[PDB]
């Protein structure tokens, strides 16, 4: 994945 | 079919998940230009379009990505692995 | 990874492709909440969260709904070997 | 789903 960061929670 | 339920113990805590997204072909149409292209197929994930990764992409960033290209589209599509 | 191109003949044409989203949990951090649940693994696709279906919502959008319930997160996931 | 699926 690239551009749109990557959603960590 | 599986519930999951993560309880906090501490306010800065973290969950420890890492969520992405996959664009993947849920149906395509009869006698269309995709049925007749022969190289998708249902449950292919949508890697590229347009020569942009989609990766974390939403339906709505595809659909710009896709309108780019006024008369053709251009897509790296990969199997689904469990096909 | 295959490379595809469909070219319109019109303006009015479409490719017919239905395109759909699953978020899907790409990594789970090692000694976290995730990681010692017995129910959450690498590779499931995640089906709600906290009751609301997630089916080809963005990850902006997911992540509100998470950050909705400050201290538990509830989840239905799916093992990527049954979707 | 309330989001709809996208058709190109």
């Amino acid at each position: 994945s690239s551009r749109v960061p990557d959603l960590l929670v | 079919g599986s519930k999951v339920t993560l309880v906090k113990s501490r306010k800065n805590e973290e969950y420890g998940l890492r969520l992405a997204s996959h664009i993947f072909v849920k149906e395509i149409s009869q006698d269309s230009l995709a049925a007749r292209d022969g190289n998708i197929q249902e449950g292919d994930v949508v890697l590229k379009i347009n020569g942009t990764v989609t990766e974390n992409m939403s339906l709505t960033d595809a659909k710009t990505l896709i309108e780019r290209s006024k008369g053709k589209l251009k897509m790296v599509v990969q199997r689904d692995w469990n096909s």
